[PDB]
RNA sequence: GGCCGUAGUGCUUGCUCUGAGUUUUAGAGCUAGAAAUAGCAAGUUAAAAUAAGGCUAGUCCGUUAUCAACUUGAAAAAGUGGCACCGAGUCGGUGCGAUCGUGCUCAGUCUG
DNA sequence: GATGGCAGAGTACTA
DNA sequence: TAGTACTCTGCCATCAGAGCAAGCACTACGGCCGATTGCTC
């Protein structure tokens, strides 16, 4: 028995552990070794890390089951429509859809014709010659009134069911609406019409150019309103150009309505919206908003379509087919120009595949922007090539029909060339004229989104509940499917519960009784002073009844003069609700509580105004038509943190009654919410502490699970954990008297690209357009702040230049001595720092003047955010003060982080269970929390520097430190508990910046005693002279449990690409009948785990049996059949006589010892890694940082020439760090040829200065290192992977079985077996 | 000749013993006592073999009978310290613990030799075999001792209980000593001259004259052997000036140290850990007595007991250890005290450390009765000179608390602080309490002690 | 630490959708050459699959999390491994290892 | 982004 | 000599978007939320 502690380092991706004794000496104990092995004992120190690989998110998986729910309701959708056609098909070509499923089959393969829609060559060929693409026989079946070939109908209906085109416009659309200034000219004249007084002229205006322009539709609404006189925004006809562009005006001010009548044109509800405003205005606006619709529909469509509508009723298919022909035409005209002038070129371009150009465009697998970035300078070098290169420049050249720019294709459009299709065709098919409406019903179908998955009890994600119990079909899904209660189920599992009432449901923000409850709680504080008063005196509960009576309930904001005047001097959601039923006795009474509860709940939880109309009609009694309809418009949205039941349900044991009843029945006492619920003498406590009682806690896994954050550190947590109790039993069962645990703070370029071509598009400039910039490029950080910047100076009014950048500086708008925050929010690019002003301040309040505007425009534009405005602008606040920066420098010591906080608990829940007299629980273990920024701190004072390039021991030497550190903190400073351990200006900012000044022999010049002791107490916390020497002992043991977490792989089977035939092995069927060699496959497949067999095989003609030793790879395909049976498995492949006792399995990561103490880990079932950690010298892994500058220097100019000194002194240091890397390779690593490139680097690099030697012998480290193999470069030359491909001589090795913490092995011997 | 006199009494030819007086008792069980049946521990082949004979011999006297009894407890083998015999031991663990508790109205070794007058030079020690096993144990109660039982040899098993007071159990030196007193307590008024000292089940017959030993002797044979009990014969000094007796030797009424103890003492080499000084300060105990000042002359060993420390074996700790080994060489010869007599307490302090000597008159000469000897509490030991006697007489007259069997008693001192102690210029007051009890405490002529003696 | 008020940012989980991409087949290549080969012509589209697959047969589920070895259990789960000192090249060496009273030393708690 | 699969070129031992 | 058989080297990996809902964590502010003992009227 001895007492100790645990230090723990969490990471994302490694977990360090500690145990140290009363002086800071960590132990050793000798541990038993099981296995067949002849070692039976082995010596450890208590000091490790374990290291396992990050978790993820279910983001991706998320993904992909959306996509196979995708997959399966398109499959679900063309077998409808081949249902409806079914029987007319089978009269005419019975085998059609037969041999449509089987167009996916080499010829031997098809039991049908090879041709798949007529069955013979002629008519075959004839049908292509005909339609060359599906877009013409569209536009032909659209267009032609005669009759057409049936299964030519059902491939037309089958092409647009398939690919049907976006939901995002909702509500009908009129192709027929294509010209924009002819649509533009009639809603002015309209406007002219009605608004007769003050008429509108936009002659002269380019109105197609204003609104079709690229530029972000606000922008296009402000040119328009620039380039109009007469009207300016939020005018009428500013309005009416908004709605028609998309934004969402308010309409209040052009017709004094008093209420908001907000118009969205793409919404469902616009319809509803525009009969509310027409019926609160008049009837003579409905031209003028049904021009603005048409308008609409015209900007929408003509940047899409691009083709004239009124010759055809298929404008999309005319479009396709218009790009066809200039396709075809301009083909030919590159083949005679070519032909022309480079006939040599000619081959390159139309007949080579591999190279981009025509044949890789269309053969190859080359893009339209890789195709025109090798076309454009042969088109350039050519003469007659003015169209090409303008069509190419506006990338309108050569074009598919099949391309990524559909996306932009509503389904109306499809929608309605089905409509012209079947009214065409139903003459000569009375099964089409009869089953038009499910035809349609099935191409504009889709799932709600609250409705979930249509499962039936065996899916976990589904929350769908069925009225009838039938299959459900887009025909019966209203009267299958319960909406409502859908709907109500979608909301409620994701809301959450109280606190405080674990079961109870929390009420929405907008309830009434929420409102009186927040009403109350702020009116019981406020302590009203007046004449003849002697003393502050509370309001009493029949006056807060008068105040809330005579005020609240009659005007929406209340202030303290109007409560003066209307009580003090006249006497002495509720709101909506009035204006809306008209009645004030319903809305006072108190048996309809709960009518208005389930009237606000509805309005909360349904956002479909047929769902909220549906249910309130059960209410409809109560109300008029008029009222229900108001009712249906209004709705609410958001949640409470608060329970009905905690509010208004549990009254107290004493005087029934409740929380409310109390707060309005105060009286004098006044208690708010938080004393009534801490009142001892209350019952209120009583209850809430039985109810948090029930259903305690549950497992350590679902507890780490429920926890809010990011997966991987949710993975380290568990871990953390785990280890805790491994190392409590090492121990001997004796729990430890503290743990101080620290846990660390920590495509993005396509982002970054997307917010800057917003801001850019915001603002109106052109700086993209002027020099583009690459995402890659983008990554760069003064780039990256340049851009945002708008090429402007931040901090004085001047132009910055591109070219001129890697020159300029970039300054924190907040000190890096106060905040340590390095991020974009907090960087600022200028030309000078100095312009700043003082830097230990915010920017000077001139700058702030005169930058305000340009700063208010960046924020307008989104190039900078909220945060940094207001950071930037705090001059004008004041700037930081004397307790702003007392409150920052405290804050960079204590954590304050609510996921260090809740592993504090975790462990402290754990570890303290015994319970006093008084049920007050015993603290017999003390949990605390520090920052990095002290252990930081002791090592750049202490010269203990850490290099991370080196090996992984730094992870347990931050631990060891984090717990050394913490325990002399808290014996030397009893009084910091409060702030440490889980359970004025001027004076707190010279305490926290010098609570460490305690461990050094001077300061500032103060001689501090040698030996530091509690005071008040006889205990010695430290002792400069020898505990110094102790844990420098300490970091430079050789021997750290290191352990890498084996796992088992699962996941994707393989690669997702689906390679081209070939007659390899290795390829995988993509189906159980479609042979790879003549199909093509997958490959790559990932293997779970590598299991080890001794069996006999068959080698030779003889078939003779020759027992094999050997790895065999389970893929995560095979790995249920393998577990099903392992026999079967292995003998069908090729193995026979198996032994079951001798099948070992063997996850990623198993460790292998071999010779000489090498290690491999099981990187696959045909790869190992590296396994041996180098254990250089701390005076090496000193003079390496102190020559690298790590972190530039950060030291005093005489502290700063010493350390250069040393440096030079020991430039022979470098010559032994590479003697102790090549034995170390040699003995271990054994990659000669590497190890002899890196030396021959090494010798012919010696004449450089020492900085870049060091800085380039830290990366040498990569080739004697953990893990796998990786590339790195000394200097010039870069050293490439040696991989050990082989696993054959593990096969003799030990295999070594380590728990948590590696101290408990069990060693089995492969050999024998 | 003496064990064909008395054939009822000498265990070698009366065979087994059995209290003929007492009744069977009955052992009492606390509320939640419970009969608790434990599984009879694994035990090695030779193990088994060992206490194997023993069951089969144990048998044969009636001490172990089958019986069916919810109480269990498992059987335990003990080596002995030389050869192997595999002793049995019950083991009663969890039954000790739940049977009722009775306070032990045992003798303490400390106080049966005070009694022990130097008139009577001629001593009989008399050993009781079996001692436990004489009394009955009521078939009601039998139950509480079975334990679990194996022999496939002779085919016996279940759970043999014992009809008589097993060993290992808490209450069974207690209830013999009662159960024993009783029955010799009409003996000892038949024959005030002789004095019995009775330790659990050792008894001593003190007499004046030779043939009042023989004659005691005779007769406690025989009221013994009307008893039951029986004496073992290998081991009974009987007429002898020599005997040993609760680890001393009574020659020429004194009491002296055992050749053999004094031996091992010496014969440990140079103690290396703090176990191993704890045994040689613990066996060292024992003969504190004899060593005058032994306190002071083991005054380095101590700090080096403490559990967290490092054990330095330093030439001041070899000096110590020496020193012990030349003072047992020549321990002297401390004689026996006399109740109906008064003490005289010599008292005296040097660097925060008391010794003394209790002494009681014989002939003219002094002789001591026991060697005293503490540490002062720091607070004492820091006060000047002519206080720290005060706290030494104090805690000196402590001691004799404990063998005067409280007895009045002189003190005398250098110094004369009666005076001091009525006016002291908490604790003082409790001093006060027992310094100036004229009963049991009074203060002698001032005289300066022997620095050695 | 919680709950109001405003504002913002980032992230997470779940659902419903869209466009492409990939693979095989269909879209008759011609001519001169025995053949390789050469010369021309042509190219834009469609069908099917989109983790193998599973049973619970649903317009459902299938890539998240969890997982050293051994023993006991169907499983969930529970158990399995002596200590000190001197050292340090991935850890080594050396040494030790049922009760009742009485003596000694020491610790903790409570009270004043 | 990185790390394991895979094709292909290269060299070596055996039947 | 042909045929396996192991080794080394370079290439390579499905990707973009649209809504909706609930929640947490942090920033930046601006207000409200102990109990006991000693002293004084």
């Amino acid at each position: 028995d001895k007492k100790y502690s645990i230090g723990l380092a969490i990471g994302t991706n490694s977990v360090g552990w500690a145990v140290i004794t009363d002086e800071y000496k960590v132990p050793s104990k000798k541990f038993k070794v099981l296995g067949n092995t002849d070692r039976h004992s082995i010596k450890k120190n208590l000091i490790g890390a374990l290291l396992f690989d990050s978790g993820e998110t279910a983001e991706a998986t998320r993904l992909k089951r959306t996509a196979r729910r995708r997959y399966t309701r398109r499959k679900n959708r063309i077998c409808y429509l081949q249902e409806i056609f079914s029987n007319e098909m089978a009269k005419v070509d019975d085998s059609f859809f037969h041999r449509l499923e089987e167009s996916f089959l080499v010829e031997e393969d098809k039991k049908h014709e090879r041709h798949p829609i007529f069955g013979n060559i002629v008519d075959e060929v004839a049908y292509h010659e005909k339609y060359p693409t599906i877009y013409h026989l569209r536009k032909k079946l659209v267009d032609s009134t005669d009759k057409a070939d049936l299964r030519l109908i059902y491939l037309a209906l089958a092409h647009m069911i398939k690919f049907r085109g976006h939901f995002l416009i909702e509500g009908d659309l009129n192709p027929d609406n294509s010209d924009v200034d002819k649509l533009f000219i009639q809603l002015v004249q309209t406007y002219n019409q009605l608004f007769e007084e003050n008429p509108i002229n936009a002659s002269g205006v380019d109105a197609k150019a204003i609104l079709s322009a690229r530029l972000s539709k606000s922008r296009r609404l402000e040119n328009l309103i620039a380039q109009l006189p007469g009207e300016k925004k939020n005018g009428l006809f500013g309005n009416l150009i908004a709605l028609s562009l998309g934004l969402t005006p308010n309409f209040k001010s052009n017709f004094d309505l008093a209420e908001d009548a907000k118009l969205q044109l793409s919404k469902d509800t616009y319809d509803d919206d525009l009969d509310n405003l027409l019926a609160q205005i008049g009837d003579q606006y409905a031209d003028l908003f049904l021009a603005a619709k048409n308008l609409s529909d015209a900007i929408l469509l003509s940047d899409i379509l691009r083709v004239n509508t009124e010759i055809t009723k298929a404008p999309l298919s005319a479009s396709m087919i218009k790009r066809y022909d200039e396709h075809h035409q301009d083909l030919t005209l590159l083949k005679a120009l070519v032909r022309q002038q480079l006939p040599e070129k000619y081959k390159e371009i139309f007949f080579d595949q591999s190279k981009n150009g025509y044949a890789g465009y269309i053969d190859g697998g080359a893009s339209q922007e890789e195709f025109y970035k090798f076309i454009k300078p042969i088109l350039e070098k050519m003469d007659g090539t003015e169209e090409l290169l303008v069509k190419l420049n506006r990338e309108d050249l050569l074009r598919k029909q099949r391309t990524f720019d559909n996306g932009s294709i509503p389904h109306q459009i499809h929608l309605g060339e089905l409509h012209a299709i079947l009214r065409r065709q139903e003459d000569f098919y009375p099964f089409l004229k009869d089953n038009r409406e499910k035809i349609e019903k099935i191409l504009t179908f889709r799932i709600p989104y609250y409705v979930g998955p249509l499962a039936r009890g065996n899916s976990r994600f589904a929350w769908m509940t069925r009225k009838s119990e039938e299959t459900i079909t887009p025909w019966n899904f209203e009267e299958v499917v319960d909406k409502g209660a859908s709907a109500q189920s979608f909301i409620e599992r994701m809301t959450n519960f109280d606190k405080n009432l674990p079961n109870e449901k929390v009420l929405p923000k907008h309830s009434l009784l929420y409102e009186y409850f927040t009403v109350y709680n702020e009116l019981t504080k406020v302590k009203y002073v007046t004449e003849g008063m002697r003393k502050p005196a509370f309001l009493s509960g029949e006056q807060k009844k008068a105040i809330v009576d005579l005020l609240f309930k009659t005007n929406r904001k209340v202030t303290v003069k109007q409560l003066k005047e209307d009580y003090f001097k006249k006497i002495e959601t509720y709101h909506d609700l009035l204006k809306i039923i008209k009645d004030k006795d319903f809305l006072d009474n108190e048996e309809n509580e709960d009518i208005l509860e389930d009237i606000v709940l509805t309005l909360t939880l349904f956002e479909d105004r047929e769902m909220i109309e549906e249910r309130l009609k059960t209410y409809a009694h109560l109300f008029d038509d008029k009222v229900m309809k108001q009712l249906k418009r209004r709705r609410y949205t958001g949640w409470g943190r608060l329970s009905r039941k905690l509010i208004n349900g549990i009254r107290d044991k004493q005087s029934g009654k409740t929380i409310l009843d109390f707060l309005k029945s105060d009286g004098f006492a006044n208690r708010n919410f938080m004393q009534l619920i801490h009142d001892d003498s209350l019952t209120f406590k009583e209850d809430i502490q039985k109810a948090q009682v029930s259903g305690q806690g549950d497992s350590l896994h679902e507890h780490i699970a429920n926890l809010a954050g990011s997966p991987a550190i949710k993975k380290g947590i568990l871990q953390t954990v785990k280890v805790v109790d491994e190392l409590v039993k090492v121990m001997g069962r004796h729990k430890p008297e503290n743990i101080v645990i620290e846990m660390a703070r920590e495509k993005n370029s396509r982002e970054r690209m997307k917010r800057i071509e917003e801001g850019i598009k915001e603002l109106g400039s052109q700086i993209l357009k002027e020099h583009p910039v690459e995402n890659t490029q983008l990554q760069n950080e003064k780039l990256y702040l340049y851009y945002l910047q708008n090429g402007r100076d931040m901090y004085v009014d001047q132009e910055l230049d591109i070219n001129r950048l890697s020159d300029y500086d970039v300054d924190a708008i907040v000190p890096q001595s106060f905040l340590k925050d390095d991020s974009i929010d907090n960087k600022v690019l200028t030309r000078s720092d100095k312009n700043r002003g003082k830097s230990d301040n915010v920017p000077s309040e001139e700058v702030v003047k005169k930058m305000k505007n340009y700063w208010r425009q960046l924020l307008n534009a989104k190039l900078i955010t909220q945060r940094k405005f207001d950071n930037l602008t705090k001059a004008e606040r004041g700037g930081l003060s004397e307790l702003d920066k007392a409150g920052f420098i405290k804050r960079q010591l204590v954590e304050t982080r609510q996921i260090t906080k809740h592993v504090a608990q975790i462990l402290d829940s754990r570890m303290n269970t015994k319970y006093d007299e008084n049920d007050k629980l015993i603290r017999e273990v003390k949990v605390i929390t520090l920052k990095s920024k002290l252990v930081s701190d002791f090592r750049k004072d202490f010269q203990f520097y850490k290099v991370r390039e080196i090996n992984n021991y730094h992870h347990a030497h931050d631990a060891y430190l984090n717990a050394v550190v913490g325990t002399a903190l808290i014996k030397k400073y009893p009084k910091l508990e409060s702030e440490f351990v889980y359970g004025k200006a001027t004076a707190k900012y010279f305490f926290y910046s010098n609570i460490m000044n305690f461990f050094k022999t001077e300061i500032t010049i103060r001689k501090r005693p040698l030996i530091e002791t509690n005071g008040e107490t006889g205990e010695i916390v430290w002792d400069k002279g020898r505990d110094f020497a102790t844990v420098r002992k300490v970091l430079s043991m050789p021997q750290v449990n290191i352990v890498k977490k084996t796992e088992v792989q699962t996941g994707g089977f393989s690669k997702e690409s689906i390679l081209p035939k070939r007659n390899s092995d290795k390829l995988i069927a993509r189906k159980k009948d479609w042979d790879p060699k003549k199909y093509g496959g997958f490959d790559s497949p990932t293997v779970a785990y590598s299991v080890l067999v001794v069996a006999k095989v068959e080698k030779g003609k003889s078939k003779k049996l020759k027992s094999v030793k050997e790895l065999l790879g389970i893929t995560i395909m095979e790995r249920s059949s393998f577990e099903k049976n392992p026999i079967d498995f292995l003998e069908a492949k090729g193995y026979k006589e198996v032994k079951k006792d001798l099948i070992i399995k063997l996850p990623k990561y198993s460790l292998f010892e071999l010779e000489n103490g090498r290690k491999r880990m099981l990187a696959s079932a045909g790869e190992l890694q590296k396994g041996n950690e180098l254990a250089l010298p701390s005076k090496y892994v000193n003079f390496l940082y102190l020559a690298s500058h790590y972190e530039k220097l950060k030291g005093s100019p005489e502290d700063n020439e010493q350390k250069q000194l040393f440096v030079e002194q020991h430039k022979h240091y470098l010559d032994e760090i590479i003697e102790q890397i090549s034995e170390f390779s040699k003995r271990v690593i054994l990659a000669d040829a590497n190890l002899d490139k890196v030396l021959s680097a090494y010798n012919k690099h010696r004449d450089k200065p020492i900085r870049e030697q060091a800085e380039n012998i830290i990366h040498l480290f990569t080739l004697t290192n953990l893990g796998a193999p990786a590339a790195f470069k000394y200097f010039d030359t870069t050293i490439d992977r040696k991989r050990y491909t082989s696993t054959k001589e593990v096969l003799d090795a030990t295999l070594i079985h380590q728990s948590i913490t590696g101290l408990y092995e069990t060693r089995i011997d492969l050999s024998q077996l | 000749t003496w064990l064909s006199d008395f054939p009822q009494a000498w265990a070698e030819t009366g065979g087994m013993g059995l209290a003929v007086r007492q009744a069977p008792l009955i052992i009492p069980l606390k509320a939640t006592s419970t009969p608790v049946s434990i599984k009879q521990y694994p035990m090695s082949q030779e193990a088994r073999l060992g206490i194997k004979p023993h069951i089969q011999r144990l048998l044969d006297q009636g001490i172990l009978v089958p019986c069916q009894s919810p109480w269990n407890t498992p059987l335990l083998p003990v080596k002995k310290p030389g050869t192997n015999d595999y002793r049995p031991v019950q083991d009663l663990r969890e039954v000790n613990k739940r049977v009722e508790d009775i306070h032990p109205t045992v003798p303490n070794p400390y106080n049966l030799l005070s009694g022990l007058p130097p008139s009577h030079q001629w001593y009989t020690v008399l050993d009781l075999k079996d001692a436990f096993f004489c009394l009955r144990l009521h078939p009601t109660s039998q139950p509480l001792f079975a334990f679990e039982w194996r022999d496939p040899e002779m085919g016996i098993s279940g759970q043999l209980t014992w009809t008589r007071l097993p060993q290992g159990f808490k209450n069974s030196p207690t209830l013999f000593n009662e159960a024993l007193h009783r029955d010799l307590a009409d003996f000892r008024i038949q024959h005030p001259d002789l004095i019995l000292l009775q330790y659990v089940d050792d008894l001593l017959l003190a007499a004046t004259s030779e043939l009042d030993c023989q004659q005691g002797t005779r007769a406690l044979l025989q009221t013994l052997g009307n008893l039951g009990y029986r004496a073992s014969a290998k081991k009974a000094q009987i007429c002898q000036k020599q005997v040993k007796y609760l680890g001393y030797l009574l020659k020429e009424g004194q009491r002296w140290l055992t050749e053999a103890r004094k031996e091992t003492v010496m014969g440990q080499p140079t103690p290396k850990t703090p176990r191993q000084l704890r045994e040689f300060l613990g066996k060292a105990g024992f003969c504190r007595l004899f060593i005058p000042g032994f306190a002071e002359m083991a005054a380095p060993l101590y700090p080096l007991t403490k559990p967290g420390t490092l054990f330095n074996w330093g030439p001041d700790q070899q000096k110590a250890y020496q020193e012990i080994k030349q003072a047992l060489l020549t321990a002297p010869a401390l004689g026996l005290p006399d109740l109906t007599k008064p003490f005289e307490l010599f008292v005296d302090e040097k660097q925060g450390y008391a010794k003394g000597v209790l002494t009681q008159k014989l002939g003219p000469w002094r002789r001591p009765v026991a060697y005293l000897s503490k540490k002062l509490d720091p607070v004492a030991a820091g006060w000047p000179p002519c206080l720290r006697m005060v706290a030494a007489i104090a805690v000196l007259t402590k001691d004799a608390g404990k063998l005067t069997m409280g007895q009045p008693l002189v003190i005398l001192a250098p110094h004369a602080v009666e005076a001091l102690v009525k006016q002291p210029p908490a604790r003082m007051t409790h001093y006060q309490a027992l310094l100036l009890d004229t009963d049991r405490v009074q203060f002698g002529p001032v005289v300066a002690l022997n620095p050695a003696t």
